[PDB]
């Protein structure tokens, strides 16, 4: 057993942080491997994540995050039984896939409302810019103010981008028909 | 390790007046925004330390609204809005970011109150003590200010010197006074030889002298 | 409430070993990190050692690295500092404290918010002597307010804890700091003040404890 492609992680910057790796030869991750991790901070405790299978040779871990701030950095250790396979670290804030926006409602004026999925005390609270798609062919609308609304006169879904570097688009929201 | 520099060492103040203690670390103790790792403790002498303020400016449960934390990075300040008699003691700051946890030097808080005369009491040695051949005579000055005072032992008008030790308490938390005990040590031989024992408490323009006669 | 109670302090020889203990109640011991702090006489606080709530990580001050050992039992809710090969400047009063919640992915720290009562370690080549307790009573010629007390002479090492009427009388008590007599022993007094009136009715006992000799002395004073 050997690591073919070293662990790589992507957090939603609040609660979850998905770490994936590929292996030389097929593994049952659920049984053979165990990935321990510890937030690099005084008097913390390491914790245990039992992985799952992404095909034969590939594994995936949903590490629980106690929220994430920029400063955070975690020590990752991959074990097979009692054999260390791999040593490493990662900052979750450094590879981000934003969570999807929420309850997309409708309303002269045509008002669309949604929920920012992050709470007031979170960094992504006021660092999300929204994209709105509008059947046959469509048209987009880039919302770049803090308010999660849109107005006009005369499928329909919403997504989210974050003011970061190693970022991507959120999944689309549940969609309504105007 | 992070050097904490606490200032001042000495803080005389007056009850009801405001008071301030500075604290400068040799590096930033902020981890994230809102999270500085700087704490404030008080210790009344004889007692275990107790937390006033955690994480820069959060009040410990038990701590009145009068005590306020403030500061960020490397600059911390503890404010007391109006001092009180039970604020007396020793104040410490502590970084809790990196081991080793380091402490500021410490501030002695001392109340300037008005002058007080001691109640003065004299005590003979116990009958129980004289068997062991040592006679101890104890003078006590109760609830006075200030800590400065001249106690002199006299044995039949004879001014004893260098056969006595003293001890003072910390400043009282209720009435801000001091108490002092003075102890004279004799051979049983000496205690029988003489009769009249007295201790003179001298303060300002006053000299109280309590006495006893081994007879009565 | 939520309490920490310490034990295991006394006089040990230069080169000896001692084991400190910290009983803790009112929470989940295991959830929390713990810390040992020490205070030399006259001098200020000094962090000694720390340990995570699992037992996982330990942290040691330099001057004790290799010598002292931190350990915990989370079933018995107890924490130990295993002091080994002691030197003279290990002489200090030792406190333990509730540090950070460590169970969770991110620690939560609200200061050292609960403190133990302390316990004393003295590292010396002289021998431990339990105390002598003599009463302090006025010489009577028949005052509104009377002054009683107990004198506590010839003991080693420190400390002594003094009480009045098994804790029931607090008002007017002054227990003096101990001085060193040139013979190398400690002396200490404890005095109280009472009304003249209640002298005939009430009774007046002082409770001396000297854990380092396991001696406990009670003197009814007259
Ligand atoms: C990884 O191994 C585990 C344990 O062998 C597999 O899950 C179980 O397999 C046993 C037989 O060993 C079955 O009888 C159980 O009913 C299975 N339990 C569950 C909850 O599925 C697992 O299928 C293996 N995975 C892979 C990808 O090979
Ligand atoms: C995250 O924390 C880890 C601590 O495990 C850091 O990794 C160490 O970095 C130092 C750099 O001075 C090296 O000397 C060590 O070899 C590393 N040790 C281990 C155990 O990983 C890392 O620097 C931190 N930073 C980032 C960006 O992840
Ligand atoms: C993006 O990823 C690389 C990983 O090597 C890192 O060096 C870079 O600085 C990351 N992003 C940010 C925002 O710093």
């Amino acid at each position: 057993m050997k690591v073919l492609q070293e662990p790589t992680c992507v957090s939603d910057y609040m609660s979850i942080s998905t770490c994936e790796w590929k292996m030389n030869g097929p593994t049952n991750c659920s049984t053979e491997l165990r990935l321990l991790y510890q937030l690099v901070f005084l008097l913390s405790e390491a914790h245990t994540c039992i992985p799952e299978n992404n095909g034969g040779a590939g594994c995936v871990c949903h590490l629980l995050m106690d929220d994430v701030v920029s400063a955070d950095n975690y020590t990752l250790d991959l074990w097979a039984g009692q054999q260390l396979l791999w040593k490493g670290s990662f900052k979750p804030s450094e590879h981000v896939k934003p969570r999807a926006p929420g309850n997309l409602t409708v309303h002269d004026t045509l008002l669309l409302t949604w929920s920012n999925p992050y709470p007031p005390d979170n960094y992504l609270y006021n660092h999300l810019t929204y994209a709105v798609n509008i059947p046959a062919d469509f048209r987009i609308y880039n919302v770049t103010y803090l308010e999660p609304s849109l107005r006009i006169a005369a499928r329909a879904r919403v997504r989210a981008w974050a003011q970061l570097y190693n970022t991507t688009w959120s999944e689309w929201s549940p969609s309504t028909k105007w | 390790d992070i050097v904490m520099t606490q200032s001042p060492l000495s803080l005389p103040v007056t009850p009801g007046e405001p008071a301030s203690i500075s604290c400068r670390s040799s590096q930033s103790l902020l981890y994230s925004i809102g999270y500085n790792y700087l704490d404030w403790y008080l210790q009344k002498s004889g007692q275990s330390p107790q937390l006033l303020i955690y994480l820069g400016s959060n009040r410990a449960s038990g701590v009145p609204d009068r005590f306020s934390g403030s500061g960020s990075g490397t600059d911390f300040t503890l404010k007391i809005s109006r001092v009180e008699a039970e604020d007396v003691g020793f104040y410490y700051c502590m970084q809790a970011l990196q081991t080793p946890y380091t402490f500021g030097q410490g501030t002695k808080l001392e109340i300037k109150r008005t002058v007080a005369a001691p109640s003065v009491f004299i005590f003979p040695p116990s009958d129980e003590q004289l068997k062991s051949g040592t006679a101890s005579v104890v003078c006590l000055l109760n609830n006075f200010y200030p800590r400065e005072a001249k106690v002199q032992w006299k044995v039949d008008n004879a001014l004893q010197s260098g056969n006595s030790q003293e001890s003072v308490t910390e400043q009282d938390s209720k009435d801000s006074t001091y108490s002092l005990s003075s102890t004279l040590t004799l051979s049983k031989a000496d205690y029988e030889k003489h009769k009249v024992y007295a201790c003179e408490v001298t303060q300002g323009t006053t000299s109280v002298t309590k006495s006893f006669n081994r007879g009565e | 409430e939520v309490q920490l109670v310490e034990s295991g302090g006394g006089l040990e020889q230069p080169g000896g070993s001692l084991r400190l203990s910290c009983a803790g109640s009112g929470f989940t011991f295991r959830d929390y990190a713990m810390t040992w702090v020490r205070q030399a006489p006259g001098k200020g606080l000094e962090w000694v050692s720390s340990i995570s709530g699992s037992g996982g990580n330990t942290y040691y001050a330099d001057s004790v690295k290799g010598r002292f050992t931190i350990s915990r039992d989370n079933s018995k809710n107890t924490l130990y500092l295993q002091m080994n090969s002691l030197r003279a400047e290990d002489t200090a009063v030792y406190y333990c404290a509730k540090d950070r919640l460590s169970i969770t992915i991110r620690p939560r720290y609200y200061g050292l918010d609960v403190w133990g009562q302390g316990t004393t370690v003295t590292v010396s080549s002289a021998s431990t002597k339990g105390p002598s307790v003599f009463p302090l009573a006025p010489c009577s010629r028949s005052e509104s307010t009377a002054a009683l007390g107990c004198l506590v002479k010839d003991y080693f090492p420190e400390p002594v804890t003094v009480s009045w009427n098994s804790g029931a009388l607090t008002s007017g008590v002054h227990t003096f700091p101990a001085v060193l007599q040139s013979s190398g022993l400690y002396s200490l007094s404890s005095v109280v003040t009472v009304p003249s009136s209640s002298l005939g009715t009430k009774t007046y006992t002082c409770n001396v404890d000297h854990k380092p000799s396991n001696t406990k002395v009670d003197k009814r004073v007259e």
